[PDB]
RNA sequence: UAGACGGUGAGAGCCCGGUACGCGAAAACCCGGCACCUGCCUAGUAUCAAUUCCCGAGUAGCAGCGGGCCCGUGGAAUCCGCUGUGAAUCCGCCGGGACCACCCGGUAAGCCUAAAUACUCCUCGAUGACCGAUAGCGGAUUAGUACCGUGAGGGAAUGGUGAAAAGUACCCCGGGAGGGGAGUGAAAGAGUACCUGAAACCGUGUGCCUACAAUCCGUCAGAGCCUCCUUUUCCUCUCCGGAGGAGGGUGGUGAUGGCGUGCCUUUUGAAGAAUGAGCCUGCGAGUCAGGGACAUGUCGCAAGGUUAACCCGUGUGGGGUAGCCGCAGCGAAAGCGAGUCUGAAUAGGGCGACCCACACGCGCAUACGCGCGUGUGAAUAGUGGCGUGUUCUGGACCCGAA
RNA sequence: AUGCCGUGGUGUAAAGCGUGGCAGUGAGACGGCGGGGGAUAAGCUCCGUACGUCGAAAGGGAAACAGCCCAGAUCGCCGGC
RNA sequence: CGCGGCACAUCCACCUUGUGGUGGGUGUGGGUAGGGGAGCGUCCCUCAUUCAGCGAAGCCACCGGGUGACCGGUGGUGGA
């Protein structure tokens, strides 16, 4: 509930209080599962396609006469039983995406963040690199000071181009703005590191 | 996701062709013919696992009849007399005794004859 | 935590039935059975085999429909009493704010329930019983 | 594609406040001279649709 | 600020092309600016008068016959065509769903007009819970080619040595083809018929059975052979190893005995002399769309539930109240409304509302309770998403005519 | 005589009824008993039958032999009646 | 009928005393059209984890295993 803010190359400076109505919600497993499934479904392209017997090239006329040959009745050379013919119930371009209610989405995100906070995986920092120029070496040293786990979600403001670039290509580190937080990314991360102003903005956007 | 069928499809084919070894002609070489032969074979084995229980009783009764008539008594009256005497040995072991220990079988026949009623038509 | 820990609620998702996949399931006719129409096509709901159907041998319902009819959203004095225990003024905006009535519609007050609170209801087209109940309670009913 | 309702069915049936489906009755349009008042009064009014027809009339209305 | 992607003798941020990032244009073309240049503006403003003129003509209107509108000629307005007839210029004319009166709105028969919308032969840059050589375009291969047709047209099949060609010098048999030995290679169990290399099908060798027997070709019983392991009494040569003998067990074969009328489809009934199938391999049939409809399982919120288009965001995130469903019914409707309709009816019916397992006061019965206010604490409910079954409109489970 | 309607007792798990979801079927065959048509012929034809079997029922008997007699296969046993 | 294994339904007693398990009785378990319930195998994606040039996939043989679709172990061939 009470998180202490850490500084790069140094120690604590302040503290932040997490409101319990945003970080102490119970964990609805089924709700989060549905929300995450909807997210991943909307992430698809669905650009698969096939050709039906009406779209395969040629094959318009009846290949030979109906009777008197001793062969099966055929009707077209692009019928699905033919090699090179059409596809029956083949894939067509689709749009996988679901209309999950906003209340369910927000509740799932709140539950995930509450689980993280309850296990103690929420960290708060002032900023990543004390300079104005990016430096992956020092940013990685600072993150390793905070954390010894693989997947880390770094939430920083959209105006911190000096600090986003620093941790941009660190493996296992994911960056997103406070207004783009989502259940999938929170649940994939092991620790969530907030910048102080990013955390305050997220808290203010929910009161 | 397009799926090629071969890897899954051959699993049943191998088992059919492996169980169909020893059949002559297409019935051991071709999967479609071996499948029909396997249907017939497993039905036959089911039928025979229940028929042999009567088959062996038939054989035992034949041998018991031979041994009893050798000892001058019908299988008919030997069975009646053994039940009257209260001997509860079954036909498998009666036939086994008749093959192995004829003296013991003669003793059993004496017991059955003794327990049999004096006039068997009353 | 840990995406490999999310599972759906029991009974929420059940596998679809695949209908042309061998004898141990819906085998070859796929539940159709027949040799007739229903083995290849659907029969329209309106078809009855050739006798006059139910939707054609019955007379049309009598009357017309008024193109010019006015509709009122209704609220009862019992609901008013439940929603405004302290009494006071009761307007159409107050009613829509409390959710007792749809918005942007003409409101008519009906007289079902018990009214005890002194209220000042402004609406359209009061009922006969509603006026009596409101004035017995001690308020007023303006239009 | 949006589902279309049946025009004639919607003209000949309607629902009540509890979801019952009601209809009028036949034989009451003409040739009324030889029909006694008992028969005409019986044919008057509205009746609930029969239980063996309710499924199809519901499908027609929806 | 580079861990994108690919290559290199096997999974490479540090080996290579690159990537983040940052520079770079003689000239041509495009866009923008500034000039040149080109054009327009050389008093009419306001007030009064209310006499006169003007305000788009073969037009409007009307009639006949048609077209198109929710509108299938109908009481048929509005809009468009051909034929006939044929005005008026504001005290005019047209519209407001036959038509008339009043009121309201507008000013036909002249022209031009960006943006928000549709599309991709084509050019660049990305991406894919898309395909991977019978798939994906007809076309990874000479592909609209070969070939077929007079012609319009129709229209294929054919990818993989190896890291590197190091692609087998030399010898031998052979006319050659082909092979054997050498040699290269990690591998020739990779030899230009070349990665892996299944099945049908065809050989060669070998164990058992088979030339006196009537067989849906198997199954149960079953002797005898052969093979390989093991407990015994023996070659005790035994550290041996096992020759053999006796037993047991694997595996192969099956003399002989019983039982036994293929599979599918379709039928009252098929081994059927009814249908389909030569065999193997590959391919080949209930799918998808939609805030569709009905019903159910499950999750969120709950007298409320939910957004659509759209806007902002690298995304799956945040906004967006228009709308929809629930919220009171009855009636042809005016209407009325816990009732309403019919009806002369305070008659009866139709449809619709309305808890008692209980106490308190109350008219109340021996009791049972009849109605009213609360609890003794009396039971409601909808809506959005996601599954599943059925259904609708679409080719709609697949194939097939004349 | 049977059958049918009602009612009071007794018995009986997988009866019955209402309301929804999803069906298939709507070509029947033979045998027993009662009838029509037929010549009181048909492995004929059309009805009845809280009649049976087959259909959709394997096993035993009937030489073989859907519909007749016995009997309804959860699997195993070299047990018995 | 005897002895053993399995399953469905139900009754009787416990463990969450019907989310479901535990113990014992009893009844039931032929099946076409068709209805309902629970599973096997193939491929692709995500998350976690674990094998692989000291040899993956595929294929072949043998030895085993499960109530079924089917599974495992060892060896050979092979080369991601
Ligand atoms: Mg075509
Ligand atoms: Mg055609
Ligand atoms: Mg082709
Ligand atoms: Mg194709
Ligand atoms: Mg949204
Ligand atoms: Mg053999
Ligand atoms: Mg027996
Ligand atoms: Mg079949
Ligand atoms: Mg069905
Ligand atoms: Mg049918
Ligand atoms: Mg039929
Ligand atoms: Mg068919
Ligand atoms: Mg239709
Ligand atoms: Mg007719
Ligand atoms: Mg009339
Ligand atoms: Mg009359
Ligand atoms: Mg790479
Ligand atoms: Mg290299
Ligand atoms: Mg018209
Ligand atoms: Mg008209
Ligand atoms: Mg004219
Ligand atoms: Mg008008
Ligand atoms: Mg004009
Ligand atoms: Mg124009
Ligand atoms: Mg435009
Ligand atoms: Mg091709
Ligand atoms: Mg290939
Ligand atoms: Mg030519
Ligand atoms: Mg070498
Ligand atoms: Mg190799
Ligand atoms: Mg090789
Ligand atoms: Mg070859
Ligand atoms: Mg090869
Ligand atoms: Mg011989
Ligand atoms: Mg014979
Ligand atoms: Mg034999
Ligand atoms: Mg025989
Ligand atoms: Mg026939
Ligand atoms: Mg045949
Ligand atoms: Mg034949
Ligand atoms: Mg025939
Ligand atoms: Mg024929
Ligand atoms: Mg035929
Ligand atoms: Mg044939
Ligand atoms: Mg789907
Ligand atoms: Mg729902
Ligand atoms: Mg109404
Ligand atoms: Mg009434
Ligand atoms: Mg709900
Ligand atoms: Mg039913
Ligand atoms: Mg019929
Ligand atoms: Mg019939
Ligand atoms: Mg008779
Ligand atoms: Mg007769
Ligand atoms: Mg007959
Ligand atoms: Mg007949
Ligand atoms: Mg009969
Ligand atoms: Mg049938
Ligand atoms: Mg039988
Ligand atoms: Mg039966
Ligand atoms: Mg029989
Ligand atoms: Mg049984
Ligand atoms: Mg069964
Ligand atoms: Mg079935
Ligand atoms: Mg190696
Ligand atoms: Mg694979
Ligand atoms: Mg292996
Ligand atoms: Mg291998």
């Amino acid at each position: 509930l009470k998180i202490d803010v850490k500084t790069p190359a140094g120690k604590v400076d302040g503290a932040i209080e997490l409101p319990a109505e945003l970080f102490d919600v119970p964990a609805n497993i089924a709700l989060m599962h549905q929300v995450v499934t909807a997210q991943r479904a909307a992430a698809r392209q669905g650009t698969h396609s096939t050709k039906t017997r009406g779209e395969v090239s040629g094959g318009g006329r009846k290949p030979y006469r109906q009777k008197g040959t001793g062969r099966a009745r055929q009707g077209s050379t692009r019928a699905p039983q033919f090699t090179g013919g059409g596809v029956v119930h083949g894939p067509k371009p689709r749009d996988y995406s679901q209309r999950t209610p906003k209340k369910m989405i927000a509740a799932a995100l709140r539950g995930a963040l509450s689980d993280r906070a309850r296990n103690g995986r929420i960290h708060a920092i002032t900023e990543l690199v004390e300079g104005q120029n990016p430096s992956t070496k020092s940013a990685r040293a600072f993150l390793a000071s905070l954390t010894e786990r693989k997947q880390v979600l770094v939430v920083i403001g959209r105006s911190d181009e000096a600090g986003a670039k620093s941790v941009r290509n660190l493996p296992g580190v994911h960056i997103l703005a406070p207004d783009q937080l989502n259940t999938y990314d929170v649940l994939r991360a092991d620790d969530v590191v907030f910048s102080v102003e990013a955390l305050n903005a997220y808290i203010a956007a929910n009161t | 996701a397009r799926v090629k069928r071969a890897v899954n499809a051959h699993k049943k084919r191998r088992s059919i062709l492996k169980a169909s070894r020893g059949y002559r002609g297409q019935r051991s070489r071709l999967y479609r013919k071996a499948k029909e032969q396997q249907l017939h074979s497993l039905n036959y084995a089911y039928r025979d696992r229940r028929a042999r229980k009567g088959e062996f009783r038939k054989l035992w009764i034949a041998r018991i009849n031979a041994a009893a008539r050798l000892n001058d008594i019908t299988y008919n009256r030997l069975i009646q007399g053994l039940k009257a005497a209260g001997v509860e040995v079954d036909r498998k072991n009666l036939a086994d005794i008749a093959i192995s220990d004829p003296a013991a079988f003669t003793a059993l026949v004496d017991v059955a004859r003794a327990a049999l009623p004096e006039d068997v038509n009353a | 935590l840990k995406l490999h820990d999310l599972r759906p609620a029991r009974g929420s998702k059940i596998a679809r039935t695949r209908v042309g996949r061998g004898d141990g399931s819906k085998g070859k006719t796929a539940g159709r059975g027949t040799k007739g129409t229903r083995a290849r096509k659907q029969v329209p709901v309106t078809f009855e085999g050739g006798q006059m159907p139910i939707h054609m041998r019955l007379p049309k319902l009598k009357g017309f429909r008024n193109r010019f009819r006015t509709e009122y959203e209704i609220v009862n004095v019992g609901d008013i009493n439940r929603l405004f225990p302290q009494g006071g003024a009761v307007g159409v905006d107050d009613l829509v704010a409390k959710g007792a009535v749809r918005k942007n519609a003409l409101v008519k007050v009906l007289g079902d329930g018990k009214l005890t609170a002194k209220v000042d209801v402004s609406a359209h087209k009061f009922s006969g019983s509603a006026r009596a109940k409101i004035t017995a309670a001690g308020g007023s009913a303006t239009e | 594609p949006k589902a279309k309702t049946h025009s004639g069915a919607s003209k000949r049936f309607r629902r009540t406040g509890t979801g019952k489906i009601v209809r009028q009755k036949a034989n009451r349009r003409h040739l009324l001279e030889h029909k006694p008042s008992t028969r005409t009064r019986r044919l008057d009014g509205r009746t609930v649709v029969a239980a063996n027809d309710t499924k199809r009339v519901t499908s027609l209305l929806n």
